[PDB]
């Protein structure tokens, strides 16, 4: 994209958080204002600040000065600095950029502020049911639970091949132990279920890989 | 400030979106406004902007011939027409009022008061009850499969609600084909398998269908 930015991170309480915007190599990020909101679940974006140098930037009403701009000119990234980490903190941070009649936005970054230990997440995945298969459908179940921070990306393979088509997954929730939890499907014919040696489902956390296969 | 986004939650892909965003505590008139949208799990995507004093608009270029951004001072609203949708006009739906200050002479604007946020859906689909699989099986995981449901939301319990320990419900997703499908799980012992009846309630009062699967090893 014009804007890049981590999908996720996270960083103790009391710690410093330092979430990049880059700008693609046509968009020196030297002749750019870089906006940046704040996003709570469920709740619409906040404007926090601008930068576009030391003596060109303003801060957002009611927003606090450890919240802080800046750029990386050999990195071509815009940055928004967080000082003293708080609870609060955690949300979705976009940046956003104006160019030729149109603002364009990044994906947005998930910050985690911990708050309980790191955990990888427990796999399972069931293959299609008789009762599916026999109504001429199939559908690969692939829960993915007690993981944090809640951030993960899930990866389908057909035998060792990747596959794309036919992949929803949902956005991981924490569930009553306090962890976070997610589920994705694929779906097939019965024939390509039938066909293939293996089907797995793969998902990364961090430092982690784990994937789950199943066979016909 | 208050701006309150209105509008049909459900549009039809190749009809028309259409949004009105009630503002209350301020004029149109003195004001710039904008529509911002966020696709379930994505991240934002401006769709245009419009001066409330002059009524000149501006519009994303990749959205140019969807966008119709218009104003209505008698009743201090302003409104966002899409035509022609198509699933990747699913998306929660913003209404903006633009902030702007004025640096070293420099013109900045930024997005400043912003509205609750709408969902509209966009599908084909009419109200169709669900499908339920199951999900056969120290702890075993089993669970149900609910597939290509229209419209949200469905409920899941088990053994009629008397089972709840260890059971996860997850959300819905929404597939190509414009229906839904959830999954529910739980872990129960291993020996229990043999003697205990497992049975997954779905519940979708849209149209009015209950479905219970017994679920078996």
């Amino acid at each position: 994209p014009v804007l890049t930015q981590p999908t996720s991170l996270s960083a103790s309480p009391g710690a410093s958080a330092r979430l990049s915007c880059t700008l693609s190599s046509g968009f020196t990020v030297g002749r750019y204002s870089i906006f940046w909101y704040q996003q709570k679940p469920g709740s619409p974006p906040r404007y926090l600040l601008y930068y576009f140098s030391d003596s060109s930037q303003h801060q957002g009403s009611g927003v606090p000065s450890r919240f802080s701009g800046s750029k990386d000119a050999s990195a071509n990234a815009g940055l928004l600095l967080i000082s003293g980490l708080q609870s609060e903190d955690e949300a979705d941070y976009h940046c956003a950029i104006w160019h030729s009649g149109a603002w364009v936005f990044g994906g947005g970054t998930r910050l985690t502020v911990l708050g309980q230990p790191k955990a990888a997440p427990s796999v399972t995945l069931f293959p299609p049911s008789s009762e599916e298969l026999q109504a001429n459908k199939a559908t690969l179940v692939c829960l993915i639970s007690d993981f944090y921070p809640g951030a993960v990306t899930v990866a389908w393979k057909a035998d060792s091949s990747p596959v794309k088509a036919g992949v929803e997954t949902t956005t991981p929730s924490k569930q009553s132990n306090n962890k976070y939890a997610a589920s994705s499907y694929l779906s097939l014919t019965p024939e390509q279920w039938k066909s293939h040696r293996s089907y797995s489902c793969q998902v990364t956390h961090e430092g982690s890989t784990v994937e789950k296969t199943v066979a016909p | 400030v208050q701006l309150v986004e209105s509008g049909p939650g459900l549009v039809k892909p190749s009809e028309t979106l259409s949004l009105t965003c009630a503002v209350s505590g301020g004029s149109i008139s003195t004001n710039d406004w904008s529509w911002i949208r966020q696709p379930p799990g994505k991240g934002l995507e401006w769709i245009g902007g419009i001066s409330g004093s002059s009524g000149d608009t501006d519009y994303n270029p990749a959205l140019k011939s969807q966008v119709t951004i218009s104003t209505d001072t008698s009743k201090n609203q302003f409104s966002l027409k899409l035509t022609s949708v198509t699933a990747a006009d699913t998306a929660v739906y913003y209404c903006v009022r633009e902030g702007i200050v004025l640096v070293n002479l420099a013109v900045k604007n930024w997005f400043d008061v912003w509205g609750p946020g709408v969902l509209v859906t966009v599908s084909s689909a009419s109200t169709k009850g669900p499908s339920v699989f199951p999900l056969a099986p120290g702890t075993a995981a089993l669970g149900c499969l609910v597939k290509d449901y229209f419209p949200e939301p469905v409920t899941v319990s088990w053994n009629s609600g008397a089972l709840t320990s260890g059971v996860h419900t997850f959300p819905a997703v929404l597939q190509s084909s414009g229906l839904y499908s959830l999954s529910s799980v739980v872990t129960v012992p291993s020996s229990s398998l043999g003697t205990q009846t497992y049975i997954c309630n779905v519940n979708h009062k849209p149209s009015n269908t209950k479905v219970d699967k017994r679920v078996e090893p």
